[PDB]
Formats: C-alpha cells, structure tokens, sequence
C-alpha cells in the first residue's frame, strides 16, 4: 500500500567522474507545498 | 598491477596519523611533502591506486 520507485533511466554511460556526494538515507513520501531553490554557479 | 585499482578522494576529513598507525608497513616513501605535514595541508583531491 505504498509506491516504490523501480526505474530510473537518466544517462546511457557515466565516465571519469569529477565528484560524488550522497547525503544520509530518508524515506520521502510518495493543501499544497512550495520548494523554492537557488542556484549559484560562481568562482 | 596492470590493472591497478584507483580510488578518488575528496570532500572529507583525512586523518593520515591514524592511517599511518594502523598496520605494519613494510616501505614508506614520500616525495614532495612529510607525512605529518598533512594534517596541516589541504589539496583539491586525492588518488589512491592500489
Ligand atoms: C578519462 O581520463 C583519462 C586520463 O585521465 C583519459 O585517457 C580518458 O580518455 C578519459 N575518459 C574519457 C571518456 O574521455
């Protein structure tokens, strides 16, 4: 009684990685709600 | 060797006194900088082939 997700096809290949980060694992939850973001590509 | 393994290492703590303590090590040799010399330094990232 709850989605799992199952698929994920996003890149064919991924070579000569310049970084990784994995934050800790969570569960996340599959009136409204607002995520705002900014990013900020500098130096 | 041929195909000798290589690791990537960043965004983190290196705790190279405890490294450099845990086992027995047959030949240390290092060229460019002292061993405790890295607590205090810091580099954009590190390679570990093995
Ligand atoms: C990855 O880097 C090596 C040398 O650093 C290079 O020979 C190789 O072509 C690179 N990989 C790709 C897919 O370009």
């Amino acid at each position: 009684k709850s989605w799992m997700e199952s698929e994920f096809r996003v890149y064919s290949s991924a070579n000569n990685c310049t970084f990784e980060y994995v934050s800790q694992p969570f569960l996340m939850d599959l009136f409204k709600n607002l995520r705002e973001f900014v990013f900020k590509n500098i130096d | 060797v041929y195909a000798w393994n290589r690791k990537r290492i960043s965004n983190c703590v290196a705790d190279y006194s405890v490294l450099y303590n845990s086992a027995s090590f047959s030949t240390f040799k290092c060229y460019g900088v002292s061993p405790t010399k890295l607590n205090d330094l810091c580099f954009t990232n590190v390679y570990a082939d093995s």
